[PDB]
């Protein structure tokens, strides 16, 4: 309720599930050999996310909104390396250009990564501010 | 007090002057010894003038005045360093003689903490600065750890890109505009190629402060970091990796190492320093 | 008589800041004239106050002892300057202690007096310490003259002025080490006077690393110890049917969407090229340039509908766009949109207050540090008057010599040689005037530069002639008396006024003990039944577990810290790898999620451990057939300050305060932004022509260039020599437009009144943030440690949980046996 149906919380998990359709995207819209190993194991690491995420609304098991950012966060940061590897491989394998893969790719990755961590920031309790408070407490 | 401590009256008989003015006269033998220092002139590699030959008489003159104040003070916490210049000072001067020694000269320049040691209204504010010197702890507990994480960042990406600059082709002259410094090159890749006309980068090169600043082991790059940390030539540091390795990527180790350097190092610094004087303000006031 | 004695003493003030290097003879005829008639009227008024005050009121009155002082002075230096008076820099000095004259002005000025007083009584309190400085410094010279002595003994023909051959030198070098300016150069020549970068030789990088880290300490303690304990008792002792739109203008919809339209109109600027103003870029960025006009225009006739300070500033902003169609000018006024957003957000209001009222209560400090500087710039006048010349080869020693074409020889090596056109080349900051004398001076007092200078001066010769090596070494005592008082001594007290005006406007135990009794809150430990999971949960929460994970992450540390320069690193650190997933693995299981998840310590664990893990994976894959995936691994240290307990609540502290005010964070940024787009208009043009100080990493071509360069101005590098690469007569790189001989027309000398604001603003901002955050402390910063604090308090709350699982709200009174654990400081 309070980190999981504020508004904050919904529209960036509302903006990560678009930024993981893009990636679906951007790894099926095709416009060196490891780019393909990075990228499934970065679809593994959304489908693991996932699973924690959509469980962690029902039977009030928030506190796994905590992992599942960092799935996603590490989604985009395997993402961002088949990324380079694509650049790289430009310059390894005249006038070149990033078609529609590439900046579908490149929004992906800033749109998974600045989500999940805003997410892991919104879930993580507090900074206290107040000679007080500490971090896990209770509600 | 009322303690022999060596032996009875019969031996402590030359302590008659310790009450005299005792303050005034090894104390100016300290001060006119201070001044037998600054006038030494040193000489490259073993050559030496009139003057410095003596000033190594009078070195025997002052160390033996030293030593029979202690001969006259010993039968009666700082005097144990005064003991320990003498030690060294007599070890120096016979070590000299046994031959017939650089590094046994060089602690000729602890005999000036005689004077602080001298007048009492000094010892109280060295002690104050002692004092305040421990509540920083926390702080250079932390300075040191920081610096420590960015050597070791600076270690794993930085490990020996900095070894390419462009010599004359055929020749082993490093090739520069007027006033330019030798920084690095990268010949097929990302870092700054080069333009001098008849020049080539390859390898083999020791580094852009003659091998001084680099990343390639733990002991230069903390070196560097700890450069970087004292805003003294970080912007050279970041050029010559941020045109020997690529352009964006490299501006990030730099920048938070600034902002991790400026901002938290001096404002954890100030607000210590300042909150231990208000505590000093409020005992030296409320009494 | 207030008035009748300030117009004389303007009119002797200005008779000295008239003087220059080329004066025409009149101006000498006038000048002489005017300081006898002026010693003259002195002497009238003198001789007046004398026979009006009775002889016995004029030699116990100090702020009129020193009149009989002037007028005999004068009198003494026109009867020794009449005859036969050789040796100019004789009659230099005579004028120099002329200068006294000009001291009744802040004499009658009372306030000037006062500050006097607080002045002389700091000093007087912390002489003491000041000369064991000055003890400590000559020791180490001592030290120095021991270690490098004559040990530049270089086979090349660099000069290396800043070396420890005799005592002045060394007194010289470790100054300059003292001071931070350019110490790391005075570093590689110590080193590379012995071997080299070998091992016995580098060690020597430990005299300068104890002479500036223990060095400054001991100068913080000195000029901080005069500004809470001397400075603060001056402040003690005087201590005692227009509503269609009316609903939704004052609305969060309308506010919170035009503060979004601003960031994004800002931006317009920002991704701009100023090299060529028409392209494919600059077209997309005016239609953008149209909206980011018109939906604000709209806005403020939105807002005239309704009504008839801040909205005039608005009103310029939107009606600068209409007249957006000199030309160069218009355009670089145009950049108004970023300062329009403070009766906005409301949260710029009283930062914007609070700073403008901080400039108000500095005012008298400011005044007499602005004229110290004035003065000694007339000083330096009088001394360094156009001795700063200098030839191309320093073997000619006049502009009738520096002719023709001379020889330079590279690398020293007299079989390869070139031609260069020799030339009298006068040096970037003189003395010449009093105008040059106070930029050379400001440019020493931010320390940037100050030993070029020193070792010009040094050289100096005569009046027109080129520099003759250390001619004059007591020419250094004058660049070491300036750089002790006001870039050392009014800048501390200076700072130590706004540090102590912060504790004024910012018993107390009481204050907060009742906060934290009413507003705590029970604690969790999450202690687990069912003992099946609590046998490894009881070693998992237990002292020698995280006593074996200290050392392991110590070891990881020293295994990562091993590697060096041309197969040990790559399974070690899957063997390390692998311990702490077991590690996250065990604590998993001992809290099944719900104490693992609970501390951000073990959020931030897991964090680490996925990234190690696929770390491993990809230089699996590596070694099968994304450097920075490497950095999980230097990570796992941080988690060493989980037993830091003085250094977490240091961290908490001194974090949770720059979160109070993203404010006074914000005024920066704009600064920066404001800045930089002006940069890149101005000078944006200039070609990047390597071994000047615009090159390809330092420039105004891009707008991140811009920001880096502003970065590199601010936190103090050489930006007196940008200052220089940037002022007309730079070449324009070949992309502008430029017709054939128009060439040499980038730069303007508008730099210098860019750069230098920029160094004050900045400076002054950096106090504030600085500022605003010790002030937002003093409760940490000042607290006793006895008496009562909330780290008392927080063991308490620790202590309560050891025994109550949850929270339950208080529990049965039998744990008064816990009573038995608290300290008497609370029970
Ligand atoms: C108790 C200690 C407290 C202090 C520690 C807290 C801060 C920790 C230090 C911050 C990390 C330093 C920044 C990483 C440096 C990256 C620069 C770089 O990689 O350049 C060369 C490398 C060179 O690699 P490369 O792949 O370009 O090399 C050549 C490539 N080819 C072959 C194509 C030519 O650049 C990269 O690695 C590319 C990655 C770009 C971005 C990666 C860096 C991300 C770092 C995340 C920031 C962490 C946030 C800081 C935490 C908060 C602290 C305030
Ligand atoms: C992201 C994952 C977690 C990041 C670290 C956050 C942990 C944290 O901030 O803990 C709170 C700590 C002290 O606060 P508290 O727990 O109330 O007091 C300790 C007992 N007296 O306060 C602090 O930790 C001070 C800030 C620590 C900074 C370390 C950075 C950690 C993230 C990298
Ligand atoms: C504000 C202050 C600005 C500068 C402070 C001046 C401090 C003295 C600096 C040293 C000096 O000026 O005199 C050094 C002189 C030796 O040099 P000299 O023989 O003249 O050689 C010339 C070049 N070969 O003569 C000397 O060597 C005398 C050096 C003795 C001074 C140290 C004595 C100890 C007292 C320390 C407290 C002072
Ligand atoms: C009393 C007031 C304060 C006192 C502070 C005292 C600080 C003393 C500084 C200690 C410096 C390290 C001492 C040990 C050096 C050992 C050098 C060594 O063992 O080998 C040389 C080293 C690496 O090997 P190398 O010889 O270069 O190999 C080349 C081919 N053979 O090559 C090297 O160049 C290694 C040199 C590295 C030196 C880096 C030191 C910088 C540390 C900065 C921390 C300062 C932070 C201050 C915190 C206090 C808070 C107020
Ligand atoms: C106060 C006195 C404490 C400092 C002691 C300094 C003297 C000990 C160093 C020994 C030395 O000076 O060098 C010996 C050796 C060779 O050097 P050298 O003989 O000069 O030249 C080579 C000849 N072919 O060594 C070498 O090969 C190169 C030089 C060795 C390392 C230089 C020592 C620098 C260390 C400075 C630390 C002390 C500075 C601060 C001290 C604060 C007060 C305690
Ligand atoms: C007030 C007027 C005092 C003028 C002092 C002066 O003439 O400055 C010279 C001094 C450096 O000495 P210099 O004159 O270059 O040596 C002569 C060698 N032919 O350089 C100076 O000392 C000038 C600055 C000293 C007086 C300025 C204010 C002093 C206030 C406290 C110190
Ligand atoms: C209150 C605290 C105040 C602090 C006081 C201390 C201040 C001075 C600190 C300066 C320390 C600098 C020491 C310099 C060591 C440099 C080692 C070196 O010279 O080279 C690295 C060496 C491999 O290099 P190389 O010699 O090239 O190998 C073959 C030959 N080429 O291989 C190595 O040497 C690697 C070994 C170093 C790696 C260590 C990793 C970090 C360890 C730190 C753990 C905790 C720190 C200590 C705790 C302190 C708190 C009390
Ligand atoms: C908690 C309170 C904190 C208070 C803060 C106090 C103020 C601190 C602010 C200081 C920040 C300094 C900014 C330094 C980063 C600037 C980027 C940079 O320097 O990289 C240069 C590089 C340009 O390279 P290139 O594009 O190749 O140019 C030639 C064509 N090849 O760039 C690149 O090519 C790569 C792309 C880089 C662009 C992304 C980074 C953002 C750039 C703008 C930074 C922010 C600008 C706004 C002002 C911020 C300052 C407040
Ligand atoms: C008072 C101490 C410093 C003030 C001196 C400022 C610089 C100066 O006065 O020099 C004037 C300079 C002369 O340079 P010169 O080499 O003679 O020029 C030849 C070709 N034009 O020619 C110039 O460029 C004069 C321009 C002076 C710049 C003044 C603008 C400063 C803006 C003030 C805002 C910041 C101050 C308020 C913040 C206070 C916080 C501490
Ligand atoms: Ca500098």
């Amino acid at each position: 309720m309070s980190p999981t149906e504020a508004p904050k919380v919904r529209v960036t998990l509302f903006c990560i599930l678009v930024g993981i359709v893009l990636a679906m995207t951007a790894v099926v819209s095709d416009h060196s050999i490891s780019a393909a190993a990075i990228s499934v194991f970065s679809l593994g690491f959304l489908i693991m996310g996932t699973i924690c995420a959509l469980m962690a609304f029902r039977k009030k098991r928030d506190y796994l909104l905590r992992p599942a950012s960092m799935f996603y966060v590490f989604a985009g940061l395997c993402l961002f390396v088949s990324l380079e590897v694509m650049r790289q491989s430009v310059k390894r394998m005249i006038e070149y250009y990033y078609s529609w893969s590439f900046a579908c790719a490149c929004a992906a990755f800033v749109l998974l990564f600045l989500g999940g961590i805003s997410l892991l920031l919104f879930s993580l309790p507090r900074m206290p501010q107040n000679p007080w408070e500490s971090c896990m407490d209770a509600e | 007090f009322c303690l022999t401590l060596q032996n009875p009256l019969r031996k402590a008989c030359i302590s008659i002057v310790e009450w005299k003015p005792f303050e005034t006269i090894i104390l100016l033998t300290i001060f006119a010894n201070c001044v037998a220092l600054a006038v030494y002139l040193p000489m490259p590699e073993d050559d030496n003038n009139s003057l410095n030959l003596g000033l190594e008489k009078l070195e025997y003159f002052f160390l033996t005045v030293f030593s029979i104040e202690a001969a006259m003070k010993i039968i009666a916490g700082w005097n144990v360093l005064d003991f320990i210049i003498v030690f060294l000072g007599v070890f120096t001067a016979i070590l000299e003689q046994v031959n017939v020694v650089k590094a046994l000269r060089a602690f000729r320049v602890l005999r000036p903490l005689r004077l602080v040691s001298g007048v009492p209204s000094l010892q109280v504010v060295l002690n104050s600065i002692f004092k305040a010197m421990l509540p920083l702890f926390h702080i250079a507990l932390l300075v040191l750890f920081m610096v420590i994480i960015y050597a070791i960042i600076g270690l794993e990406l930085f490990k020996g890109k900095m070894h390419k600059t462009c010599y004359y082709i055929g020749t082993d002259i490093v090739a520069t505009v007027e006033n330019e410094k030798p920084s690095p090159c990268a010949r097929t890749g990302s870092g700054r190629p080069c333009t001098i006309n008849g020049s080539e980068c390859r390898g083999g090169w020791p580094g852009p402060n003659h091998g001084i600043t680099h990343f390639d082991n733990f002991g230069f790059s903390m070196l560097t970091v700890y450069q970087c940390i004292t805003m003294e030539g970080w912007t050279d540091v970041l050029y010559w990796v941020n045109d020997a390795i690529g352009n964006e990527w490299p501006w990030i180790y730099f920048v938070t190492l600034i902002l991790l350097g400026s901002f938290f190092i001096l404002n954890l610094v100030l607000g210590v320093l300042s909150g231990e004087f208000t505590k000093e303000r409020e005992k030296a006031k409320s009494r | 008589f207030y008035w009748l004695v300030i117009l004389i003493v303007a009119l002797n003030t200005l008779s000295i800041a008239s003087e220059h290097h080329n004066q025409p003879l009149w101006l000498t005829h006038l000048q002489d004239i005017a300081n006898r008639v002026l010693l003259s009227l002195f002497t009238i008024e003198m001789l007046l106050k004398m026979y009006g005050l009775g002889l016995r009121q004029y030699f116990m009155s100090i702020f009129n002892r020193f009149d009989c002082f002037v007028v005999c002075s004068g009198i003494l230096e026109l009867l020794l300057v009449e005859s036969g008076a050789m040796t100019p820099l004789g009659i230099s000095v005579l004028r120099c202690i002329r200068l006294l004259r000009l001291f009744k002005i802040t004499k009658y000025w009372t306030s000037l007096s006062n500050l006097v007083a607080s002045l002389l009584n700091s000093i007087r309190s912390i002489a003491s310490l000041l000369l064991l400085l000055f003890l400590f410094i000559i020791i180490f010279a001592l030290l120095g003259m021991q270690l490098f002595g004559g040990r530049y003994d270089f086979e090349d023909t660099e000069v290396r002025r800043s070396n420890f051959d005799n005592f002045p030198q060394a007194l010289i070098s470790v100054f300059q080490v003292l001071t931070g300016e350019d110490w790391n150069s005075v570093m590689y020549n110590g080193i590379m006077a012995y071997g080299g970068p070998s091992y016995p030789g580098v060690l020597v990088c430990i005299y300068f690393i104890i002479l500036f880290v223990c060095g400054n300490y001991i100068l913080l303690n000195v000029f901080l110890a005069i500004a809470v304990d001397n400075l603060a008792e001056a402040e003690s002792l005087t201590s005692a049917v227009r509503v269609l739109c009316h609903r939704i203008v004052n609305a969060t919809w309308f506010t919170n969407f035009i503060l979004l339209f601003i960031l994004l109109s800002s931006a317009a600027l920002a991704a701009e090229d100023p090299i060529r103003a028409e392209s494919v870029r600059n077209q997309i960025l005016g239609y953008f340039d149209i909206a980011f006009t018109s939906v604000f225009t709209v806005e403020i006739v939105l807002k005239m509908t309704t009504y008839g300070y801040f909205n005039i500033l608005d009103l310029l902003v939107v009606a600068v766009s209409l007249i957006s169609m000199v030309v160069k000018i218009l355009r670089v006024l145009r950049v108004l949109r970023p300062l329009r957003a403070i009766n906005r957000a409301k949260g710029l209001k009283h930062v914007v207050q609070c700073v403008f009222v901080a400039i108000r209560t500095i005012g008298n400090i400011v005044l007499v540090t602005t004229l110290l500087q004035f003065m000694f710039a007339c000083i330096g006048v009088q001394l360094f008057k156009g001795k700063f010349f200098s030839c191309n080869d320093l073997s000619k020693m006049t502009e009738e010599e520096c002719r023709g074409y001379y020889y330079v020889y590279k690398d020293g090596d007299p079989t390869q040689m070139e031609l260069r056109p020799r030339q009298w080349i006068h040096n970037d900051f003189h003395f010449d005037n009093v105008l040059s004398a106070m930029m050379s001076l400001f440019t020493v007092s931010t320390f940037e530069g100050w030993p070029q200078l020193l070792y010009r001066a040094i050289d100096s010769n005569e009046e027109d002639m080129g520099p003759v090596y250390n001619n004059r070494v007591e020419m250094a005592i004058f660049f070491i008396i300036y750089i002790i008082l006001i870039a050392f001594f009014m800048m501390n007290i200076f700072v130590g006024f706004v540090i102590v005006t912060f504790q004024e406007q910012g018993d107390k135990n009481q204050r907060q003990c009742v906060q934290y009794a009413l507003k705590a809150r029970p604690l969790r430990c999450y202690i687990p039944k069912n003992p099946y999971q609590y046998q490894v949960w009881y070693v998992v929460t237990s002292s020698y577990f995280e006593y074996l994970m200290f050392a392991l992450i110590m070891l990881n540390t020293i295994c990562l810290g091993m590697q060096h320069y041309h197969h040990i690193s790559d399974i070690l650190n899957v063997a390390f790898t692998i311990i702490f997933t077991l590690e996250m693995i065990l604590k998993l299981l001992a809290f099944k999620a719900r104490g693992y998840f609970g501390d951000p310590w073990n959020v931030f664990d897991f964090l680490i451990v996925i990234g190690s893990i696929i770390d491993v994976i990809l230089s699996e894959i590596d070694t099968f057939l994304s450097a920075f995936f490497r950095l999980f691994r230097v990570m796992r240290l941080i988690k060493l300050l989980s037993r830091a307990e003085g250094v977490r609540t240091l961290l908490w502290t001194f974090i949770k305060s720059f979160q109070a005010l993203p404010y006074v964070a914000l005024l920066i940024v704009m600064l920066f932004f404001i800045y930089a787009v002006i940069g890149m208009q101005m000078f944006g043009k200039i070609a990047l022509v390597d071994g000047t100080q615009i090159n390809r990493n330092n420039n105004f071509q891009t707008f991140p260039q811009a920001v880096l360069l502003l970065f590199r101005c601010a936190t103090g590098e050489a930006w007196q020599e940008i200052l220089l690469a940037c002022s007309y007569g730079k070449l324009c790189d070949p992309e502008s437009d430029y017709a054939p001989g128009e060439e040499y027309t980038c730069g303007t000398n508008f730099a210098y009144y860019y750069f230098i604001s920029f160094y004050m603003l900045c400076a002054f901002l950096i106090i504030n943030l600085f500022v605003a955050v010790i002030m937002d402390n003093f409760d940490y910063l000042t607290r006793d440690w006895s008496i009562l604090g909330p780290h008392h308090l927080d063991e308490f709350k620790a202590i309560w949980a050891e025994y109550d699982p949850e929270a339950k709200g208080r529990i049965k009174h039998l744990d008064v046996t816990l009573l038995r654990r608290i300290q008497p400081p609370l029970g």
